[PDB]
């Protein structure tokens, strides 16, 4: 193991550094419609009838990974 | 609520609370970032465009 | 060879909370990564046992017999220094717990979650919004007399969750919590609801169980009922004048020793897998004690 | 008939040293030999403020002090190498023929080019934390802008001073993010408008730094003492060079090693007996005893006020650098280093 | 006035003086001179080899007072530990010709069958591959490729058939563990096995030995179940479990500890269990002992298992090696 | 490091002495203390083992357990000196045994303590007045193979003892005689008639594991019907088959739950403790061993 120790105070007293964006390279996001599956997040809730439960369930989509993904990391819209 | 100038020395000090992921397939949180640089504006201005 | 680690603060904590950690030098308490630079989260037992959540202990001894372990070293402002303890050597370690028990320098110590408070074992650090919680050691027999009120409070619990009475959950709490060690009582804090990791435990205890109840010997059964009936032993002080009714349905077989003989080689090759699981944590040897010093040459 | 190991060739790696890097213009460099002992450092600064007198009957205000106080922060920094220990195993045998001879040479070769490795992480390690540190304490450009001009907090911080200083806030957060993206619109008006945006970015900053006098980098031609340090990556810094056309230097003058503070002395009593060790115990014993009835000078206190940063030799540093308003100004790209280590910029 | 009684003056300083350093570690680096004798004296390994002579040998320091082989005589001996290294127990059996196959990947691991002939000479010994020979992707094709004549291992084990029987097989079998060096002869094979400490290789030219056992074998325990921390040290384990077909032979590799591993071997042998205790077989007082689990010691974790062609007569096997092992034997203890 | 102890005496040793210390000179004795040089009171199991006293045996396998081996070096008029054992470094050790067992190598060695009589394991020197006790070593499996076999003796003379119409003491003799190893056959004495009080130094392994097996049936049966929960362990169900019918028809309700609780908690007690015995914990590896020199290569 190679070690080493560092020491650091600020000098004057007032912000001595400025960070900005200056260009876009890329966007992520995809910016998509993709929502938020509310089932996977609350798996306890649930209805009266389990029947009809399941069958909402079964209309609604709800429940992995994608095979392929043409535009980019999808982000999850709210509602 | 506290004072602007103690505000911005925590934005770009310490990372924003509960963002999102990056280079994955969906948007999870990130509890430990490992070298994540991300920073928010929208978080003290507390907007949406 | 070389042993030791500094975990590294990012931003530096508060008087209050550098005298709190350096009341606390001489520590035991687990980290999950073995390198020169550790951060402050995989420090101590914290990210396991939360402020909102039930405890679950034997989560917590799983936990901690895979993290290593590290003694308290150096408390500064803003990095904290602790030497690791590698599994082939000696160490002088030093005792100073609040519910201290006294020490032989017989027996082996143990680590294992604390059972017996969350407040007065944690040290909360808002500097940078982490908690630690410092695990707690004991001599073997008290560890392995914790556990078993511990099982054995979750089995009850779980049971008299259908029984009448409140006077009976009373006396399940009546020493079963309740640790009565010389001069005092200690209250474990208990949960009000066992579900994991209780049950994957406490189901391998029934096989065990269940395995060994077929093949009783007899004649132990048979003698068990004869000194009862004639004899008055301390171990005997259990069963009164009165002998229970399953060992009076199951004695009535005659003897034949080569029976019994094979019987006890099995139960003997069943008892001794039965040892291995009821540790679930460290041990620590300990060969020298002082009692001006408080201080163990644990191994 | 025959096949031929034509060729055989293996990577250099470059030092790369914290000094010669244009980075190291933004900080004061100390060798101070056993850090591990400093429990923790304080600088404390002490400023007075002067009113002006007024003729309305308004209710005055007193002289006015401020005391600042300011803490050393710490940064532990460690690298792992393996070594086969059949390697350090022959290494101490000797010799006994040629072939035995061959391969002790090859293994202290590779055991000395893993140690090569590991200084030159902590190298590495090295300027990535003042990297890091500098980018801790950066905040962004459109909250430092409407700050750094006190017109708008002439009369002070009330309610609706606030309510429209978060508005040129977003505002300008609308408008003028990503610059150098717009220049293509902008047209015509591209260089002058990256002009006005640098100077912007350079006046923004408070220049009020208590080393500012003191003779740190220095541009190669005579004067022009350096202002400051852009940190770029590679393609921006094509893009500024593109409109900026020409550099101003291409190369500066800076520090040969660093200033090196000893505990020697009383220091080694004061540090015995108490937790605490002065900084600079010769003027500051001449100050209170020595010499206790002069009043202090600039001038007086420059050579205090540097230890050892004064007495250093010169030498060239290889950086780019521009001149922006009458500031000369380095720009540096570190996207070297980050991209050999193959660690993200 | 001076008496002198105790020799403790101008003496023991020199006594003290020997028993007085420790080995060194934390040693400063200077970046201008980047390599010293310095930084090599905290480098040296300081190995234990032979050359032969007189000076030779002395200088090496092997006639070293301590277990380890220190040099420069005098000097030497104060390092009074390596890390708590410990030098290697041997172990040599003597086999008959036939039971183990001359060609092997000298670190595979071995086992030691116990018979009962008094006062005996020669002792059986058997591979994972003969072990799954006299148990009866292409393990079955090479094992059958390099063992023949079943009766030529099944003459050592008069037993097998009974004590697979009783559950009474696992225990008569004690672990060893890898080899080390392997001597051939027509008549009388000598095999040289290492015990409790580092597994390295006797060749006077220095060569590596990992220890291999089939990927058929090989069971990840780890894997196929599932923050969480990482322990330096991961166990060896084998499981010899008595199916419906017979006995059948498998390994684990795992850091979770005994509990842990106790539970996921449970686990991993639950649909095997529900196989065979069920309807086919009902329960009988020898017949209900099941698995025994013993360990074979510890393993540098997060390197993990390179996957290697095992080649002989043209025929390939898929073998999982392991590098940097520990042998450490554990007693059986009985899994149900 | 250096690890040799010597252990002077008071007086002067006779002859006859001197040779019955040559006579198990490479053998293996428990030292109280790790010091250098120390008196003889320390160095046997006179503290544990004595005439006036009645031994025993949980208390002679704690002491085993909590002390420190070693292994003779040289006998002289007035000195002996001892090598001390510590873990993880190798040893030769001679078998000078008077109850003798055959040694295999790579095998497992035991030190378990001296069941038989005093002219067996005891060394008597008078010209301290002391007897020096030496913990018997044995191959694992004899070893338990002994220890269950003396234990059932003393369980089936006791029940004879109680009532003469349950065995015939020809049986038990010819069942509990023999112990076969490995195609050697070793005939070990049984104590003949123990006395009515517990005068052997078994009996209270026997009470204890009788107390168990006795309250296991009571246990179990509660514990497997606690842990029935929505979900459990898979195998649990295929096993509650196992049980016998007689045991599953006891209606789990008793005088109290009380009553209950104290059972299961002072069985798991005994169980625990028993597990622990059977393991025989001072346990030493083998790499060689030669018969015409009778040396093993341990450590």
């Amino acid at each position: 193991e190679v070690h080493h120790e560092m020491a650091s105070i600020d000098t004057g007293l007032s912000y001595s550094s400025t960070m900005t964006p200056a260009r876009v390279a890329a966007i992520t996001t995809d910016m998509g419609i993709h929502t938020q599956d509310f089932f996977s997040v609350f798996p306890a809730e649930a209805f009266g009838n389990q029947q009809v439960n399941d069958y909402i369930k079964a209309k609604v989509g709800a429940q992995n990974g994608a095979p392929g993904l043409c535009h980019g990391q999808q982000a999850t819209c709210e509602i | 609520n506290r004072g602007l100038y103690n505000m911005v020395n925590e934005y770009s000090q310490r990372l924003g609370g509960h963002p999102a992921t990056s280079n994955t397939e969906v948007q999870f949180v990130v509890i430990a970032g490992t070298d994540v640089f991300l920073e928010q504006p929208c978080s003290f201005l507390q907007e949406a465009f | 060879m070389d042993l030791k680690v500094v975990v590294s603060l990012s931003s530096r904590l508060y008087t209050d909370e550098i005298a709190k950690m350096q009341q606390r030098i001489g520590c035991i308490l687990p980290l999950a990564s073995t390198h020169g630079t550790q951060n402050v989260q995989g420090l101590g037992l914290g990210q396991v046992y939360s402020l909102e959540t039930v405890p679950d202990y034997v989560s917590m001894y799983n936990y901690l017999s895979d993290c290593t372990l590290a003694v308290l070293d150096e408390v500064s402002v803003d990095s904290l220094i602790l030497t690791k303890i590698v599994p082939g050597q000696t160490y002088a370690i030093k005792n100073k717990y609040q519910p201290f028990f006294q020490w032989h320098g017989t027996g082996s110590l143990s680590v294992m979650p604390p059972v017996f408070g969350r407040e007065h074992a944690t040290v909360k650090l808002e500097s940078n919004d982490v908690d630690i919680v410092f695990p707690m050691v004991l001599p073997t027999p008290i560890a392995e007399e914790v556990l078993q009120k511990i099982l054995l409070f979750n089995v009850y619990s779980r049971v008299v969750m259908q029984a009448p009475g409140n006077a009976d959950m009373l006396d399940v709490h009546m020493h079963l919590g309740s640790v009565s060690y010389l001069g005092h009582h200690y209250e474990l804090a208990l949960p009000e609801v066992p579900g994991p990791l209780g049950l994957a435990l406490l189901d391998n205890l029934s096989l065990y169980f269940c395995i060994m109840v077929t093949l009783l010997p007899r004649a132990s059964m048979r003698l068990v009922r004869g000194l009862i009936r004639h004899e008055h032993h301390d171990l005997l002080n259990l069963f009164q004048e009165m002998v229970p009714d399953e060992i009076a349905r199951i004695d009535l077989d005659d003897l034949s020793v080569a029976d019994d003989l094979s019987r006890m080689r099995v139960m003997m090759t069943y008892l001794q897998s039965l040892a291995s699981l009821f540790n679930l944590g460290p041990r620590l040897a300990t060969a020298a004690y002082s009692q001006e010093t408080l201080t163990a040459t644990c191994w | 008939k025959f096949e031929v190991l034509l060729g055989v060739y293996t990577n250099a790696i470059q030092y790369v040293r914290f000094l010669e890097t244009a980075l190291a213009v933004s900080c004061v460099n100390t060798e101070f030999k056993d850090l591990s002992r400093m429990t923790d450092g304080k600088i404390q600064f002490r400023i007075s403020v002067p009113t002006i007198a007024h003729g309305d009957g308004r209710r005055p205000s007193k002289q006015r002090t401020f005391i600042v106080v300011k803490n050393c922060h710490k940064h532990h920094i460690s690298t792992e190498m393996e070594l086969s220990m059949l390697d350090l195993e022959i290494l101490h045998s000797i010799p006994e023929t040629p072939v035995e001879y061959a391969e002790y040479v090859g293994a202290v070769k590779t055991v000395a080019s893993a140690l090569q490795f590991g200084v030159d992480a902590l190298e590495r390690g090295l300027i990535n934390t003042v990297l890091s540190v500098k980018l801790r304490h950066a905040p962004p450009m459109f909250i430092l802008q409407t700050l750094a001009d006190p017109t708008f907090t002439e009369r002070g911080f009330s309610k609706t001073v606030k309510s429209d200083l978060i508005a040129m806030f977003k505002r300008h957060l609308l408008e003028h993010s990503f610059f150098l993206d717009r220049a293509e619109n902008m047209g015509s008006g591209f260089s002058q408008y990256v002009r006005s945006r640098l100077s912007e970015m350079v006046a923004a900053v408070s220049g009020e730094s208590v080393l500012k006098g003191v003779s740190t980098y220095t541009t190669a031609k005579g004067g022009e003492p350096v202002g400051g340090v852009f940190i770029v990556t590679d393609n921006v810094l094509r893009q500024l060079l593109t409109f900026l056309g020409e550099e101003a230097d291409n190369q500066i003058m800076g520090p040969s090693s660093y200033a090196s503070f000893v505990v020697r002395g009383e220091n080694l009593v004061t540090a015995v007996s108490y937790g605490r060790v002065m900084r600079t115990f010769e003027h500051f014993m001449a100050r209170i005893v020595d010499s206790p009835e002069k009043a202090g000078s600039t001038k007086s206190d420059l050579p205090a006020v540097a230890a050892g940063v004064e007495d250093q030799p010169r030498v060239p540093i290889s950086a780019a650098v521009i001149k922006l308003g009458n500031h000369a100004v380095a720009v540096e790209s570190l996207q070297k280093m980050y991209n050999d280590t193959q660690s993200p910029y | 006035m001076k008496v002198q009684g105790s020799v403790d003056r101008r003496r023991l300083q020199r006594r003290i003086a020997g028993l007085l350093p420790p080995p060194a570690r934390r040693l400063n680096i200077s970046r201008g001179s980047e390599f010293t004798r310095d930084v090599r004296g905290l480098v040296e390994e300081h190995a234990q080899a032979s050359s032969l002579s007189a000076a030779a040998v002395w200088r090496a320091g092997l006639l070293a007072p301590g277990e380890v082989a220190v040099a420069g005589g005098g000097s030497g001996g104060g390092s009074f530990s390596w890390s708590g290294w410990r030098p290697p127990v041997f172990g040599d059996f003597l086999i008959h010709a036939s039971s183990f196959n001359n060609a092997e990947a000298t670190g595979t691991p071995l086992f030691q069958f116990k018979q009962s002939d008094p006062f005996s000479g020669v002792d059986a010994v058997f591979t994972p591959l003969s072990l799954f020979i006299l148990m009866n992707g292409g393990l079955t094709r090479m094992a059958n490729l390099l063992y023949d004549s079943p009766a030529t291992l099944a003459d050592l084990v008069p037993d097998f058939g009974r004590l697979v029987a009783d559950r009474r097989f696992h225990n008569f079998i004690t672990p060893v563990g890898p080899l080390v060096e392997n001597i051939k002869s027509t008549y009388l094979n000598k095999i040289t096995t290492v015990v409790h400490g580092p597994v390295v290789s006797k060749a006077i030219p220095r060569s590596t030995v990992k220890v291999t056992v089939p990927q058929e074998a090989f069971v990840d325990l780890d894997a196929w179940l599932s923050l969480q921390p990482c322990p330096a040290d991961a166990r060896l384990y084998v499981a010899l479990t008595y199916e419906e077909a017979g006995p059948r032979f498998t390994f684990f590799q795992s850091s979770r500890g005994h509990c842990q591993i106790m539970n996921i071997l449970r686990i991993y042998y639950s649909p095997s269990i529900m196989h065979r205790y069920a309807v086919v077989q009902p329960l009988h007082i020898e017949e209900l002992t099941f698995g025994a689990v013993a360990c074979l010691g510890t393993f540098s974790a997060t390197d993990g298992w390179r996957r290697s062609a095992f080649n002989y007569r043209g025929s390939s096997l898929p073998v999982v090696e392991i590098d940097s092992f520990y042998s450490n034997v554990s007693d059986w203890e009985v899994i149900l």
